[PDB]
């Protein structure tokens, strides 16, 4: 209904992770989904903030 | 005759002047939302144009009829005729 204002969010990584252990590799394979994402951008030649 | 060709060229005066009093504060006002709908959506403006000269044909409906009366009193005089 407010067309004439397009918020920068509508137009053109937080990680999480565990405090203690015991966890099923649960840290490790997300830790190697945010490995194989920025690998993809590395390649692409974008620079990454975490 | 002197007062009834006198007084016809004060009712012409009032005839146009109060016409176009009317015309310009109207268009102003119509003129103004023309404005505000073409920036809130530009994509309409085709059809916001159309829309305003219908609006304009009913603003001067009236003033057009003054007109064209306080032209005849000046060219034609259907008084001075004592008619």
């Amino acid at each position: 209904a407010n067309p004439e204002y397009r918020h920068p969010f509508m137009v053109e990584y937080i990680v999480v992770s565990s405090d203690r252990g015991l966890c099923g590799g649960l840290n490790i394979n997300l830790f190697k989904s945010l490995v194989k994402d920025m690998s993809g951008y590395r390649e692409q030649g974008a620079e990454i903030d975490l | 005759m002197e007062t009834v060709v006198g007084l016809t060229a004060i009712a012409v005066a009032l005839l146009i002047g109060l016409g176009a009093l009317g015309t310009a504060i109207g268009f102003g006002l119509l003129g103004g939302k023309f404005l505000e709908g073409a920036a809130r959506q530009p994509e309409m403006v085709p059809m916001l144009q159309v829309k305003m000269f219908i609006v304009a044909g009913l603003l001067d409906a009236v003033t057009m009829i003054g007109v064209g009366i306080a032209l005849f009193f000046t060219f034609a005089n259907p008084f001075v005729g004592q008619i």
